[PDB]
RNA sequence: UUUUU
């Protein structure tokens, strides 16, 4: 069954990217994916994506330009204090100032550099590098 | 007009030899034997080196062969495979060690650093063509000394 | 006419007392690997393991191995291109990047190698007084320096 | 005698004469020279064939080391660069080379070089004798400069070396320790005088090493320094002082041009289609098919052995595929590539 | 050893 359609999604833009595609198909979205690619988007990693609504949960259809090195989801959502965020950042990025781990703060999805300039923590969504 | 007829033959025919090696390779693929599969590839590779049908590698390729082996070493012990087998004892065997040395020498192949073929149509035609026999035949005599496909045959 | 070349200036017997903080250290493309693999920094690792300032160094050797790798090991072109990494000029036409490593700590005994070749580090070893720098378990390791 | 012309194609299975026969016949020499000349039409190959044919007919002008230092070798030298592998054409050397001495220096060249003169004057008559017939029986006055010739292409050289095949077919030897490695265990210290050869056709004996010839002392194989070729070509077989047939080498051959000259001889056989990657019957049609074979060069009481897989092309005349014609590997690699698409 | 169109 579906557990995590974030996960799926990911997953797919890393297979797109791999096989060289220029674009790729999501289904199903997500509010937390269209932010999660924003946030991508506005590090540059990934161009312009667009929502094609069916009446269910829709779909995305995501440009590439080949600037992404990796992205992934963390499953379960651990909650994280902000002293134990560098912890995340060294084991899932190869250096910290290469990559973003992306979490899911009482403010919002946001990356974590973002997070400690706020001051706010809460729960993991994944990392993108 | 008939040639339908002649193009239908064409297509069964086609249709009979894609079935044969496909019963061929399917029963090809059951069997795997490691014997099996050890002598076959052997006699592939002879055919390979014999025909040289693999391209000879430029001086270049051998550097981004080598800058791979380097860069990554991954035809050393410090493998998983390789690893478990030498910490548990399984490379005293003979067989294994092989499996262990052929994958070392491979690694090792990368590692390394007066003035004094256009085949001849030996066909009729190539010749030369000279220009010069009954009689000295009648000389010659002169020393002495489908059927049956569908009637009755 | 024979030659004996002269043993550097630096080394006493088996110590070589040139090598001090902060240090001076050849990049080896494999490093970067085990670097990223472990996911150890390459500046702050090496300060961790000699608790000094640590300038590494990248020749154009062991850069031209580099963009030969191709696109799987982009990360490993783009660190090594980092602004903190510094670039040393080669003027040998080889491109063979353990040639070279070894040429350069036979010429000057003032760098440390960061490789995990055994090749490598066995002729490294066999010269006197070079420190071997290392990467293994979970940081970087060092063998030939005692000042640590 | 009959089996001799058989596979020069002179006769057929039949045993009467074809046409290659009735105009071999023409020629005042002996089968095997006939064939050469036979096919020596190609790229104005013709001279150097014609002074090669006179110099093998008449016997070695060249003196040997036995019945004679420094200087032996120099005039050796100079004769041995057209190839290293060819006592042939160190004969087409010196034949050649004779036509550019002036007449007067004629003699002086000769004893410098040790070359027995009285073969050389008749090879030179012959060289015009042929050159006479040949042009009389194709179309005639011949001069001394029409017998002068340049040196050959490359092209000239490997072409040529097909033409000693045709007439020597039947006299292939290929080096023992590839058929049977285990008996002949060939080492770096081995001398090259020394590496057994096994000829075509030969019989089967129940110990191999009475099958095994090795070089001669008169070649340049001897000096060669490196190893000798896959398989030569030999003039004919000598007993030597120690019990060991020694063969008169002529030249070296690879071994697809000798698959193509076998191809028209009863000395060649095919085996079936190979299998696996990269080997792969291409099939056109019901009746044709593009696949690698292993040809299996002569005529199991006898030695023959396989040669390198071939890209053929196959016919299914009456069931039976015929070989059509050879194909290079980028042809096949190509043909692979259409059907793809 | 001979020797041939
Ligand atoms: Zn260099």
């Amino acid at each position: 069954t579906r557990s995590s359609v974030l996960a799926d999604a990911l997953n797919a833009i890393n297979n797109a990217e791999k096989t060289g595609k220029r674009q790729v198909l999501i289904r199903p979205s997500s509010k937390v994916i269209i932010k999660f690619l924003q946030v991508m988007q506005k590090h540059g990693y990934i161009g312009e994506f667009e929502y094609i609504d069916d009446h269910r949960s829709g779909k995305i259809v995501v440009q590439l330009n080949g600037r992404l090195n990796k992205c992934g989801v963390i499953s379960p959502r651990f909650n994280v204090k902000i002293g134990d965020i560098e912890k995340w950042t060294a084991n899932l990025l190869p250096a910290r100032q290469f990559g973003y781990v992306i979490l899911t703060t009482s403010a919002g999805i946001m990356d974590h550099e973002e997070a400690r300039r706020k001051h706010v923590s809460g729960k993991i969504l994944g990392f993108v590098y | 007009p008939e040639e339908m007829r002649k193009r239908t033959t064409e297509m069964r025919l086609m249709r009979e030899l894609m079935f044969r090696e496909e019963r061929k390779a399917r029963r090809l693929k059951k069997i795997k034997s490691k014997t099996y599969r050890k002598i076959k590839k052997k006699e592939l590779m002879k055919n390979r080196e014999l025909a040289a049908v693999s391209s000879d590698e430029d001086n270049e390729d051998h550097d981004i062969a080598r800058a791979k082996e380097r860069m990554t070493l991954k035809h050393k012990t410090n493998s998983k495979w390789a690893k478990d087998m030498i910490k548990h004892g399984m490379t005293n065997d003979a067989e294994t060690r092989e499996e262990m040395e052929e994958m070392l020498r491979q690694g090792e192949r990368l590692k390394a650093k007066n003035p004094w073929d256009l085949l001849l149509t030996a066909d009729d035609s190539t010749r030369l063509k000279i220009v010069d026999f009954k009689q000295q035949d009648v000389i010659a005599e002169a020393f002495a000394g489908l059927p049956g496909w569908g009637e009755w045959a | 006419t024979r030659n004996i070349p002269q043993v550097s200036s630096a080394l006493f017997f088996q110590y070589n007392q040139a090598i001090k903080p902060p240090y001076q250290v050849l990049i080896d493309t494999n490093f970067i690997n085990f670097s990223i693999q472990k996911k150890v920094d390459i500046v702050r690792g090496m300060m961790d393991c000699l608790l000094a300032k640590c300038n590494p160094l990248i020749t154009d050797c062991v850069m031209a191995e580099l963009e030969k790798l191709g696109p799987k090991y982009r990360i490993a072109l783009k660190l090594a291109r980092d602004p903190r990494i510094k670039r040393l000029s080669c003027s040998h036409k080889g491109t063979y990047a353990d040639d070279c490593l070894v040429h350069r700590v036979l010429q000057h005994k003032c760098y440390i190698v960061a490789t995990n070749d055994a090749g490598l580090k066995q002729r490294i070893r066999k010269i006197p007084g070079i420190p071997l720098m290392s990467v293994g378990g979970h940081a970087y390791v060092i063998e030939k320096l005692p000042d640590v | 005698a009959i089996q001799l012309l058989q596979y020069l194609g002179a006769l057929d299975n039949k045993e009467m004469i074809t046409e290659d026969g009735k105009k071999m016949s023409l020629f005042p020499l002996s089968p095997r020279f006939s064939k050469m000349l036979l096919v020596s039409d190609e790229k104005a190959c013709l001279p150097y064939i014609v002074a090669i044919v006179s110099a093998l007919s008449v016997g070695d002008p060249f003196i040997n080391e036995f019945e004679l230092r420094s200087k032996f070798y120099k005039s050796r030298s100079q004769f041995s660069k057209l190839d290293k592998f060819s006592d042939v054409f160190r004969l087409l050397s010196v034949v050649s080379a004779m036509d550019y001495v002036p007449k007067e220096q004629k003699e002086i060249f000769m004893k410098k070089n040790f070359l027995r003169g009285k073969l050389m004057e008749e090879i030179v008559k012959l060289r015009k004798q042929l050159m006479y017939i040949i042009k009389s029986n194709t179309s005639v006055v011949i001069r001394n400069e029409d017998l002068k010739s340049d040196i050959p292409s490359v092209i000239q050289i490997k072409l040529l070396k097909q033409m000693i095949c045709a007439g020597f077919v039947d006299h292939v030897a290929v080096r023992a320790d590839v058929l049977f490695p285990d008996d002949a265990k060939i080492t770096n210290r081995t001398s090259i005088i020394n590496i057994p050869y096994i000829p075509v056709l030969a019989t089967r004996t129940p110990n191999i090493e009475d099958c095994f010839v090795y070089i001669h002392p008169t070649s340049i194989l001897n000096n060669l320094g490196e190893m000798p070729p896959k398989y030569m070509l030999y003039y004919s077989l000598h007993l030597g002082g120690n019990n060991k047939t020694r063969m008169n080498t002529l030249c070296d051959i690879a071994s697809t041009p000798l698959a193509n000259i076998a191809r028209k001889g009863l000395l060649l056989t095919y085996s079936k289609p190979l299998t696996g990657q990269g080997l792969k019957t291409v099939n056109l049609s019901p009746t044709e098919r593009y696949c690698y074979v292993v040809p299996r060069f002569g005529s199991d009481l006898k030695i023959g052995w396989d040669l390198n897989p071939i890209a053929v092309h196959q016919k299914k005349q009456k069931g039976q595929w015929t070989v059509i014609k050879f194909i290079t590997r980028k042809g096949f690699q190509t043909i692979t590539g259409e059907e793809k698409e």
